[PDB]
């Protein structure tokens, strides 16, 4: 009956791309112009029902579209884990190098 | 190495893989297990290895 | 008015702002406006723990604790938005703040009882038709109450949810159906439900005062075991403004 | 529970412990120093006092 | 932990019936029930083959 949630999760999508609805923000560093400033306005206006309603996060440039555009490919949704967006753990997840 | 010496030379006999692991004694097997490793106790963990692991 | 040299180490940073017992008038709504509590505050005076029953199945009552964790305990710095809504109620939504502490009190014969004293993602309304704001004007709303402890804090054995032992590598072939309830940790999520009842308000300022009373589960320890209900009494301060 | 001095401690009005209950059942309660806790204490002390005084 | 609550014995006729108290004397007793006078009604039998009283 009693599941880590966590670990469960790494079973999803969450376990094989940036999840915009849980993924810590780090992430997002891992692909070209992603970090800082889109990776603010996704966290901060998540969660998101599909990885392509990323593109209507309010005051977006065109050119920031189009990036996102280029990185929908490795993004995913999966539901909202408690455990993984309490604590602002979302901007720090205590891990550092 | 000696259950996986016995192993292939099951497969190479033609056995199946459970055929070949079925024909390992639960003897041999035993003693490939680290509880039996006399170098994994301690000074005060006092009486038989049943007391810690189980009775196998 | 006081500077941090002033109040650093007297206990008044950890006191809400009060008003005066003149202040018992009314500020006026106006439904076309957009309005804010810059500041709410709130500092609580009494922590009661609902006993867990003998067996009689009769009432459970709360009772006294005492406080360990000393003058760490109030929520301050709080703002939202403030609605005005079409039946002449108003909705605050609480934004951020200093909405949590962890307080630990301590029961009879010595039980300690954490719990994550808050208000998170506070929504609390009043009654309809709020023309103004009057020493009659109460707010009931409900809260978030996640894990006292987050997804990395790991047990003394080293165990966590999001990092750490996922066994009891010090009993290493141990059965690990009766241990799973500490091996597996799990992250609570819970409501909370306050009424904040307005005493004293300055008419001309915005200001607003009173008493409240908070009602939420204590730390469940990652799963570990079952929560304490908690009731917390204290006073308040809000600030309201135009937005 | 077992208890055999306890009973007489409350007998003659000793009913709280420091640690805030009370044998009626009561919570948050003060029993000043003379709690069970106190008691106890009080008897040991006098049991050191005792001993010195029979060595002089 | 709990009282379970007051425990009233009838027979298939609907007649309220009572369960012999033990005694402190002894360390077992027999489980013998009585209509209010005292009449044996039912009982927890040893020998079967001739049980007249049997809960059954
Ligand atoms: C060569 C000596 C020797 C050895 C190797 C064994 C070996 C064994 N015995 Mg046997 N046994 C022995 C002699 C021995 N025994 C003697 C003399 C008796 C009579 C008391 C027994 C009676 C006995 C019983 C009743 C049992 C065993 C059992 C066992 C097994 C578990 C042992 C254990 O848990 O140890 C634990 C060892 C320690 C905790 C180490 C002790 C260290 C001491 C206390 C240090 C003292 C320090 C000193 C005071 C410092 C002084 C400082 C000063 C100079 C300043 C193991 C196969 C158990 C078993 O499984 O049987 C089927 C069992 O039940 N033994
Ligand atoms: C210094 C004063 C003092 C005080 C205030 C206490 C107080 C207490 N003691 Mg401690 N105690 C003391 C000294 C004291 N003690 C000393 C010096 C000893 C060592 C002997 C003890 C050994 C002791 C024990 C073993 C116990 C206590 C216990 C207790 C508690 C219950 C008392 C009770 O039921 O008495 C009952 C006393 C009597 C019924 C006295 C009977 C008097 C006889 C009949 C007198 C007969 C002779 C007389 C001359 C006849 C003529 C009388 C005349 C008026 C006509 C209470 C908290 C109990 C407890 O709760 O422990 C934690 C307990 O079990 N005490
Ligand atoms: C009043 C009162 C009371 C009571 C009390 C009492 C009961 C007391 C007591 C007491 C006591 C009971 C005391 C005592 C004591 C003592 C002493 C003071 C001692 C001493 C000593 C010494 C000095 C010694 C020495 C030596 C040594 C050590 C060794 C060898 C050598 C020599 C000898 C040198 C009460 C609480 C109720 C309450 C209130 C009041
Ligand atoms: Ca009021």
């Amino acid at each position: 009956e009693l599941v880590n949630v966590v670990d469960e999760k790494l079973g999803t999508a969450y376990g094989e791309k940036i999840d915009l609805n849980n993924t810590n923000i780090a992430a997002f560093i891992q692909y070209r112009g992603l970090y800082p400033t889109l990776a603010k306005l996704i966290v901060k206006n998540a969660p998101y029902e599909s990885v392509e309603d990323v593109l209507n996060i309010p005051g977006l440039t065109e050119r920031q579209k189009q990036i996102l555009r280029e990185n929908l490919e490795h993004f995913t949704v999966t539901e909202v884990e408690t455990a993984l967006v309490e604590g602002g753990d979302r901007y720090n997840n205590g891990l550092y190098k | 190495q000696e259950i996986n010496r016995r192993v292939q030379a099951s497969l190479a006999s033609g056995a199946t893989l459970e055929e070949a692991w079925s024909a390992i004694p639960e003897k041999l097997a035993f003693y490939d297990y680290i509880g039996n490793n006399p170098a994994k106790g301690g000074l005060f963990r006092t009486g038989p290895m049943n007391k810690g692991d189980g009775i196998a | 008015t006081l500077t941090y040299d002033d109040i650093v180490g007297t206990g008044l940073a950890n006191k809400c702002p009060t008003l005066d017992d003149t202040a018992r008038g009314a500020y006026p709504i106006d439904s076309s406006q957009t309005y804010r509590i810059a500041r709410l505050c709130l500092q609580p005076t009494t922590f009661l723990v609902k006993e867990e029953p003998k067996n009689k199945r009769q009432e459970a009552e709360f009772v006294p604790t005492k406080l360990v964790t000393r003058e760490t305990t109030s929520l301050d710095q709080i703002q939202g938005e403030l609605k005005v809504n079409s039946d002449g109620s108003l909705t605050f939504v609480e934004e951020d703040g200093i909405d949590f502490q962890p307080v630990t009190v301590q029961m009879a014969g010595g039980e300690r009882i954490p719990l994550l004293f808050t208000v998170k993602n506070l929504v609390a309304s009043t009654q309809p038709n709020v023309t103004s704001i009057t020493t009659s004007t109460d707010f009931k709303g409900e809260f978030n109450v996640p894990s006292y402890r987050t997804a990395n804090f790991l047990d003394p054995k080293g165990r966590g949810l999001a990092s750490g032992y996922d066994s009891a590598i010090a009993l290493p072939q141990a059965k690990e159906e009766e241990l799973a309830r500490a091996n597996v940790k799990r992250f609570s999520l819970t409501k909370g439900q306050i009424s904040l009842n307005v005493a004293k308000v300055d008419g001309r300022t915005g200001e607003i005062a009173g008493t409240f009373e908070s009602e939420q589960l204590s730390d469940d320890d990652m799963g570990a075991h079952e929560p304490h209900e908690v009731k917390i009494q204290g006073v308040f301060y809000a600030s309201i403004e135009p937005a | 529970q077992g208890m055999f001095v306890l009973p007489f401690m409350a007998r003659l009005g000793v009913t709280g412990s420091w640690s805030g209950w009370s044998i009626t059942g009561e919570t948050g309660i003060d029993p000043g120093f003379w709690s069970f806790e106190g008691v106890a204490l009080a008897h040991i002390v006098l049991s050191g006092l005792l001993f010195l005084a029979a060595c002089w | 932990q709990a009282w379970k609550g007051h425990a009233v014995f009838r027979n298939k006729e609907g007649e309220e019936l009572f369960v012999r108290r033990m005694p402190a004397f002894f360390e077992s007793f027999p489980v013998i029930l009585t209509d209010k006078n005292g009449v044996v009604k039912a009982d927890i039998p040893f020998r079967r083959a001739e049980s007249k009283y049997s809960f059954e």
